[PDB]
């Protein structure tokens, strides 16, 4: 099973509607989690399952998507979200990456 | 004495003289010369000489008056005679003709082109004119010898040894010479009333002969008729050593022997072909050989493909017509060959044996495009070699019982009448491939369909037993392009009988063995199927036996609506049955009625279907092997569906179960296995009303991306003799991931029980509800999930560990470990139970619990909720350990409990504890450690009755908040008669030290009560308090 | 707090071995396994294997099933990942994680630098 990441880069606005879809090589139902790298190194995990929030997690994060393809959604962009976010299947084993996403401030 | 008279040379140059009445002389000087005479006729006793150059001088004389030429004495030639006469020739009994070669022929060539070496005759030739040989023409060693009429006939003997003889009837043939030998001849143009007839004997060894007979009418006249001897011995010529054309017209009636032998090599090349061809009785066509036997082709070569040798309409071979191909010392036997278009009718004796010393046998085929009537007797047998091949293929072919089928050989049979098939319908005498399976020789039978429009679909129907009490290994393959419809047994005592019932790989149709058709192999392989063509054929099968005895049984076909169905009562025998089905809308596999598949190694059953279910058993079906795995796959329906309100499905393994497929329903079951493991890994399993009993590990795994539970057991009695049952469930929707119901009962009583639940989103982990008696030497259940339960056991649950039991779950909202029914967990050395959750209860007991074992270990954490939580306004809980008791977590709340222990240990960490209308007994010490920091209690007591026959009461708490250190209320009693109670509260901020209210009862030896406080009351003992101690009593504070 | 403590940085010459600890605080030791994945530099993250504290069952990705080893000691609370023939490549930082099996990796390591 093979990650796919898109766009590995973005650049916005503060508080800019942001967009970071997660494409699979095939349907994984939703063993999808979306770990939050921040640049120092700390690795947390921000929605487990598709779309279900973890506990030190804003509202502003927000999935969704089924099959081969999946989306995580800020709303408002604070500099605090500038990260890496490598999204993550589970489904099969053994468990693969994606290709991480810088998200940079305009 | 008569010689010719009127000669006269018209070209080349020669002299032509008479020097004896008897004796008539030609010198020729020229290459080339062509002499007329007004005629041309040797009386007895003349000879006409000629005096050539060379063996490859060519002298020609066309006859141009007269009649009829008549040679009765001897004429010989250094050189090559060439006599044209249109008025017909004749040779006379005694006449002789011995030159470097030889050319009678009827049609008149242009003397332009016989100067210029151009063999080419062609019309002039007198209406009815016929060359007739009575007498002996030899040749020398290379010569050749040709007549060439409207009609030849040839009652005396022709020698052309190391040469080629040809008798054609055609209007123009052409004749290529080279270096004084003959290359090849051109026989083309149909003429009227054309006959080649040969009752004499014709010798060409070493050569080939050519009978050529092309006519223009003829419809059913006789075209070619040799009833003679020939004779083309010598090495195997790939043009053929005897070759036979009936042209477009006409019937080849043959009667003499054709001989094509090779007793120091292999056998000569035999081709017969033409429209009609019928071998008459004495018939004797042979092309045996010494190191192999040659070829024999009648009506066209192996499967009509041959592109050199014209496919005949109709083929009949008389009864007792013979053609021998088989070897006679060492080595492979040849190819015997009938191929009709329209219509072929066989009974004659076909030989293709191989060498007795050694070499395998040959290959017979008696196959008609048409209709086919095959009942006579082939013999491709080897004494030391492979047996040889029978094959058969026809439109349709239908088996028959016996060979009284009113046949048209010799009796009421008209000439020529036997062209006229009567019997529709390619029948087949059982008792000719009775023989062939008798004789050691393969059977091979074939259909093909025909163009759209008429009934001849392709199919096989076997209408007769096939039996085969002798002989060594054999083979029978039907592979038809209809239907395969059996409805006689296929049977064979000695020996082995490997049948094939393929379809075509193309086919369209299906097989369907029926009416008690046993077929019974004696060790044979039977394979229904094809293997791997996709070929769509479907296995329909009704009270048929597949008795394999020691051979292994593999059925392959896909069908839309059933891939492979089995009804009534089947049993299948064989060291391995490998059953291979596929569907789109209907049942991949699908037993109906009684199946008693009895196999001592390998059972596999396999199935696909997109909406139908690929392994569906509702029969009484009984499966009985060493190894038995069941693998499907389904998208809309069930891979393994065995539910039936009357059929039950017996599986025994000896060794050992495997099932796999996207969804498993198994039901009303009784399975002993080895070791028995499912895999279900889309749409989970389901085991109701078995009693799955297996002597060693059980691994039932499931996942399920549906609302259904994953491990759903149901009236499931599942036990290990002497292994363990290892359930893996997992639910990715709204579903239960392991969820236990009804009388379930598991015994592992020298293994271990593991059920492992993973819940996904509101999934919930392990389920149990009913009555669930799980009885092992160790039990552990982990559950994991986030907003539903990661374990609960709603329904009542027994379970007695001889060892120990763990319980492990771990919840984001839900609760971790929920015990709301009445739960009995007997044990011997160990329980321990550990849980962990964020919003909701690490451990909740709510129902009536009984908790039994020599150790009790509780573990838990919360983030807001509380950790082990035992409470209930109607429930008790019941804690009865020989040994220590722990309890660990953020919160401890025990409710209406009544706790029996040697030793006991709470030991709450962030949020307190509080027991409250409890009876806890404990002989030895009761160590209560609790620390909070919120405005909760950290050590509550209320209306406990605490009891310490030896021991001493510890309590210890510590409120860094505004809470109470330690607040004991109401009526709380404290037995510590034979040591020590020592209370210890320290307060932070305005928190109090130790408060007592209500009415509290402390007994002991001696009491200690130690109090730190800030701002608070180090000691507050606000209502009734009362402390009796038999040695001294301390209290201390700040 | 659910803290997952790791070791500090690690330097060997390529052709060593090297065993990481990762030290587990603040939750139920034997309620999840502990996960080892490795960041590749600049080259996305990869997961190595998995071992489960309750019982030491171990997964390993079988690119590193001859590279990696893992050993647990529940009275430490503490998973050690164990190491062979270093090169160069696998020069990266190893992170260890708190995987429940549905939560997956709710809690990872500070990261400890293996230079090779
Ligand atoms: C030659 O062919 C004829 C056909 O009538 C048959 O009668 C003779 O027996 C055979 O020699
Ligand atoms: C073939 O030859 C045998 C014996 O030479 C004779 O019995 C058959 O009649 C003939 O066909
Ligand atoms: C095959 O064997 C049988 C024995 O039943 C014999 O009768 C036939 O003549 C031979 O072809
Ligand atoms: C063979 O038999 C089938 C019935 O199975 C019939 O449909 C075809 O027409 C015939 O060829
Ligand atoms: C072969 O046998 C079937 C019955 O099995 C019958 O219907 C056909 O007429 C016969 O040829
Ligand atoms: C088919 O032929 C066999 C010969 O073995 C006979 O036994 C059966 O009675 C007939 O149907
Ligand atoms: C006879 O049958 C065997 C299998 O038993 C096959 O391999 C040979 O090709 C056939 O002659
Ligand atoms: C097999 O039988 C079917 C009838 O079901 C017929 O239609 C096909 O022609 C034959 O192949
Ligand atoms: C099948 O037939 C063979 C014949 O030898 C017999 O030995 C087996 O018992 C039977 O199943
Ligand atoms: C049926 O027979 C064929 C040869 O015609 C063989 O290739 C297949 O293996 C068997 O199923
Ligand atoms: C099996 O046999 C029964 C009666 O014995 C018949 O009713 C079914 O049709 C056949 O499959
Ligand atoms: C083969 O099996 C059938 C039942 O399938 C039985 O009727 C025959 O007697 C047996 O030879
Ligand atoms: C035989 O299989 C075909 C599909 O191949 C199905 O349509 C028929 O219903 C079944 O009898
Ligand atoms: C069944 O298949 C097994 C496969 O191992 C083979 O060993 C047996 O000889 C055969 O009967
Ligand atoms: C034909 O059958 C095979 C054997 O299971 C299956 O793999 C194909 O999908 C089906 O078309
Ligand atoms: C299973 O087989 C039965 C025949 O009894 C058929 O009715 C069902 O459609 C098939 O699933
Ligand atoms: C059954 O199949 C297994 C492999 O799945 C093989 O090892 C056995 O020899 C055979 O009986
Ligand atoms: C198997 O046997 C049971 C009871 O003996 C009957 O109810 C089912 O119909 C048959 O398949
Ligand atoms: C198939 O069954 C045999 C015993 O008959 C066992 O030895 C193999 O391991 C199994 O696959
Ligand atoms: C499973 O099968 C065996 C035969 O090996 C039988 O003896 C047992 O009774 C059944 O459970
Ligand atoms: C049947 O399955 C078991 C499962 O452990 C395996 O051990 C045996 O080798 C196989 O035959
Ligand atoms: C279960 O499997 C074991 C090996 O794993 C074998 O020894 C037993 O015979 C079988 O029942
Ligand atoms: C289910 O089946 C899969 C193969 O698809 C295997 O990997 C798992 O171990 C078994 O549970
Ligand atoms: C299992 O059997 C029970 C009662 O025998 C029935 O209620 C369930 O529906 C079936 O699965
Ligand atoms: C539960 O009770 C049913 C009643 O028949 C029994 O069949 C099952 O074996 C047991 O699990
Ligand atoms: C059971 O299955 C789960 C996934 O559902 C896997 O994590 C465990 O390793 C296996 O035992
Ligand atoms: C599980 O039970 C076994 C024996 O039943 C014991 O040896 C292990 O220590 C316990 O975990
Ligand atoms: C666990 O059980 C309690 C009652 O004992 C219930 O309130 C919770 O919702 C459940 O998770
Ligand atoms: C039960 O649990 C205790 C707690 O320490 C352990 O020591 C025993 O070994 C186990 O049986
Ligand atoms: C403790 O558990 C009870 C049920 O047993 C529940 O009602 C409470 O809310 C919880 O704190
Ligand atoms: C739990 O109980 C057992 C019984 O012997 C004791 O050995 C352990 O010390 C205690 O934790
Ligand atoms: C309480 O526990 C003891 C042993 O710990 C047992 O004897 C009593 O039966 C149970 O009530
Ligand atoms: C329970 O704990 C005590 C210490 O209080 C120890 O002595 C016993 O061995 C163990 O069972
Ligand atoms: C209670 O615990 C003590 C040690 O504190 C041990 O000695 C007794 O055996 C047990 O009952
Ligand atoms: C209570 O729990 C704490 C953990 O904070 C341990 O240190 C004490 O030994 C036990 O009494
Ligand atoms: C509170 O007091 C107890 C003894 O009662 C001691 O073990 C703990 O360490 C302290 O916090
Ligand atoms: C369920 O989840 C736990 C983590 O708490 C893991 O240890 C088990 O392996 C998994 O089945
Ligand atoms: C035997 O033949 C009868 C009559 O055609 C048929 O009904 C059966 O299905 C077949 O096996």
């Amino acid at each position: 099973i093979q990650m796919t990441q898109s766009p590995s880069s973005l650049s916005a606005s503060l508080g800019d509607r942001v967009t970071i879809s997660c494409s699979a090589s095939q349907g994984i139902s939703n063993y999808l989690n979306w770990y939050q790298q921040k640049p120092d190194g700390i690795v947390k995990l921000l929605i487990f399952y598709t779309s279900s929030l973890h506990s030190g997690v804003p509202s502003r994060f927000s999935g969704s998507g089924s099959g081969t393809d999946y989306s995580l959604t800020i709303s408002n962009l604070e500099p605090e979200d500038i990260a890496t976010y490598y999204c993550q299947q589970y489904s099969n084993l053994p468990w693969t990456f994606g290709g991480g996403t810088k998200l940079e401030i305009k | 004495a008569n010689l010719p008279t009127g000669g006269q040379i018209v070209a080349g140059s020669g002299s032509i003289q008479t020097p004896s009445g008897n004796q008539m002389n030609i010198h020729q000087n020229s290459q080339n010369m062509v002499a007329n005479w007004n005629s041309f006729d040797i009386g007895k006793g003349n000879t006409v000489q000629f005096d050539q150059p060379s063996s490859s001088a060519v002298a020609l004389n066309r006859v141009v008056g007269g009649g009829e030429s008549q040679i009765m004495g001897n004429l010989k030639a250094n050189g090559q005679v060439f006599l044209v006469n249109p008025n017909g020739v004749l040779f006379g009994e005694g006449a002789s003709v011995s030159t470097s070669g030889f050319v009678a022929s009827t049609r008149d060539i242009k003397n332009d082109d016989f100067m210029n070496r151009r063999y080419t005759f062609s019309g002039g030739q007198k209406a009815g004119a016929a060359i007739v040989n009575q007498g002996e023409l030899t040749t020398n060693a290379g010569g050749y010898i040709v007549l060439a009429a409207d009609r030849v006939s040839n009652s005396g003997t022709i020698r052309t040894p190391g040469g080629k003889t040809v008798l054609a009837a055609s209007e123009r043939i052409t004749l290529q010479l080279d270096n004084g030998g003959l290359m090849s001849v051109q026989v083309t143009g149909d003429v009227v009333n054309a006959l080649v007839e040969n009752r004499g004997l014709v010798s060409a060894r070493d050569g080939q002969v050519y009978l050529t007979a092309l006519g223009r009418g003829m419809l059913m006249n006789t075209v070619l008729n040799v009833s003679g001897v020939v004779e083309a011995s010598g090495m195997h010529r790939q043009d053929g050593n005897i070759v036979l054309d009936g042209g477009d017209s006409g019937v080849v009636h043959l009667s003499g022997t054709l001989q094509a032998d090779n007793a120091s090599g292999q056998g000569g090349k035999v081709v017969v072909q033409g429209k009609n061809i019928l071998l008459d009785k004495g018939s004797n066509i042979t092309a045996t050989g010494g190191q192999g036997g040659g070829e024999v082709y009648v009506g066209g070569g192996w499967q009509g493909k041959d592109s050199n040798i014209r496919n005949a309409d109709k083929v009949v071979m008389q009864g007792g017509a013979r053609i021998d191909v088989s070897a006679t010392q060492q080595g492979n036997g040849g190819t015997a060959v009938l191929w009709s278009d329209s219509y072929t009718n066989f009974h004659g004796q076909i030989g293709a044996k191989g060498g007795e010393t050694g070499g395998n046998g040959g290959r017979v085929e008696t196959s008609s495009h048409g209709n086919l009537q095959a009942f006579g007797t082939v013999s491709a047998s080897a004494k030391k070699g492979k047996a040889g091949n029978w094959l058969l293929d026809s439109a349709d072919i239908t088996i028959v019982n016996g060979s009284n089928v009113s046949k048209t050989e010799t009796t009421q049979s008209p000439p020529h009448t036997q062209f006229a098939p009567t019997a529709a319908g390619s029948a087949v005498s059982n008792t000719s491939i009775n023989n062939r399976l008798n004789n050691g020789t393969s059977v091979t039978i074939l259909t093909h369909r025909t163009r759209t429009g008429t009934a001849q679909g392709g199919n096989i129907t076997v209408n007769a037993a096939i039996n085969k009490g002798n002989g060594s290994d054999v083979n029978l393959t039907l592979q038809a392009g209809g239907n395969i419809t059996v409805n006689n047994s296929i049977t064979s005592t000695e020996g082995k009988l490997n049948v094939n019932l393929s379809g075509a790989r193309t086919s369209n149709g299906s097989i369907t063995i029926s009416n008690n058709a046993n077929i019974t192999t004696n060790g044979g392989d039977i394979t229904v199927g094809t293997t791997n063509t996709s070929n769509r054929v479907n296995i329909s099968i009704n009270n048929t036996t597949l008795n394999a005895s020691n051979g292994n049984i593999q059925l392959t076909g896909t069908g839309t609506d059933s891939g492979i169905l089995f009804a009534g009562n089947n049993r299948l025998t064989a060291s391995n049955i490998a059953l291979t089905g596929n569907s789109t809308s209907g049942n991949a596999i699908n037993l109906t009625g009684t199946a008693t598949l009895n196999a001592t190694n390998n059972i596999t059953l396999t199935g696909s279907s997109t909406s139908g279910n690929a392994i569906n058993l509702k029969g009484n079906n009984t499966l009985t092997a060493s190894n038995i795995t069941l693998t499907g796959e389904s998208t809309s329906g069930n891979a393994i569906n065995h539910t039936d309100t009357t059929g039950t499905t017996t599986l025994n393994a000896t060794n050992n179960i495997t099932m796999q497929g996207t969804r498993v329903q198994i039901k009303h079951s009784n399975i002993t296995a080895g070791n028995f493991a499912l895999n279900a890994t889309v749409a989970g399993s389901e085991i109701s009303n078995t009693t799955l009993t297996a002597t060693n590990n059980i691994n039932l795994a499931a996942k399920t991306n549906s609302a259904s539970s994953g491990v759903y057991l149901k009236d499931a009695r599942i036990t290990s003799t002497n292994g363990s049952i290892t359930a893996n469930g997992t639910a990715t929707a709204n579903g239960k991931a392991t969820h236990l119901d009804g009388n379930v009962t598991l015994n592992a009583s020298n293994g271990r029980i593991k059920l492992t639940g993973n819940g996904h989103g509101s999934a919930s982990g392990i389920l149990f509800a009913g009555n669930n008696r799980l009885t092992a030497s160790n039990i552990a259940l982990t559950g994991n999930s986030t907003s539903g339960n990661a374990i609960n056991l709603t329904g009542t649950a027994t379970l007695n560990a001889t060892n120990d039991i763990t319980l492990t779950g771990s919840s984001t909202s839900g609760n971790a470990i929920n015990l709301t029914g009445t739960a009995t967990l007997n044990a011997t050395n160990n329980i321990t139970l550990t849980g962990s959750s964020t919003s909701g209860n690490a451990i909740n007991l709510k129902g009536n619990n009984t908790l039994t074992a020599s150790n009790i270990t509780l573990t838990g954490e919360s983030t807001s909720g509380n950790a082990i939580n035992l409470t209930d306004t109607t429930g008790t809980t019941t804690l009865n350990a020989t040994n220590n008791i722990t309890m660990q977590g953020t919160r401890v709340q025990i409710k209406h409990s009544n706790i029996t222990a040697g030793n006991f240990a709470l030991n709450a960490t962030v949020a307190g504890s509080e027991i409250s209308n409890t009876t806890l007994t404990a002989t030895n010490n009761i160590n209560l450690a609790a620390k909070t920091n919120s405005a909760s209690s950290g050590v509550y007591l209320k209306d406990a009755r605490i009891t310490s026959t030896n021991g001493s009461i510890t309590a210890n708490g510590t409120a860094t908040a505004n809470g109470k250190a330690t607040h004991l209320d109401g009526n709380v009693t404290l037995n510590a008669s034979n040591g020590r109670i020592k209370l210890t509260g320290n307060g932070h901020g305005s928190a109090s030290g130790i408060l007592f209210a209500g009415n509290n009862r402390l007994t002991a030896s001696n009491i200690a009560l130690t109090g730190n406080s800030t701002s608070g009351n180090a000691i507050n003992l606000t209502g009734t308090a009362t402390l009796n101690a038999t040695n001294d009593i301390t209290l201390t504070g700040s | 707090e659910v803290q997952l403590q790791q070791s500090g940085a690690e330097l060997v010459r390529p052709g060593s071995s090297v065993k990481l600890s990762c030290k587990a605080s603040g939750y139920i030791f034997t309620n999840y396994w502990i996960h080892w994945v490795r960041q590749r530099p600049i080259q996305g993250l990869e997961w190595i294997g998995n071992i489960d504290p309750s019982e030491s069952e171990t997964h390993y990705n079988q690119n590193f099933k001859d590279k990696a080893t893992l050993t647990v000691d529940k009275s430490s609370s503490t998973v050690y990942m164990h190491l062979s023939s270093l090169t160069s490549e696998d020069s990266s930082v190893y992170y260890c994680a708190r995987g429940t099996a549905v939560v997956d990796f709710d809690y990872w390591g500070q990261g400890t630098t293996l230079t090779v």
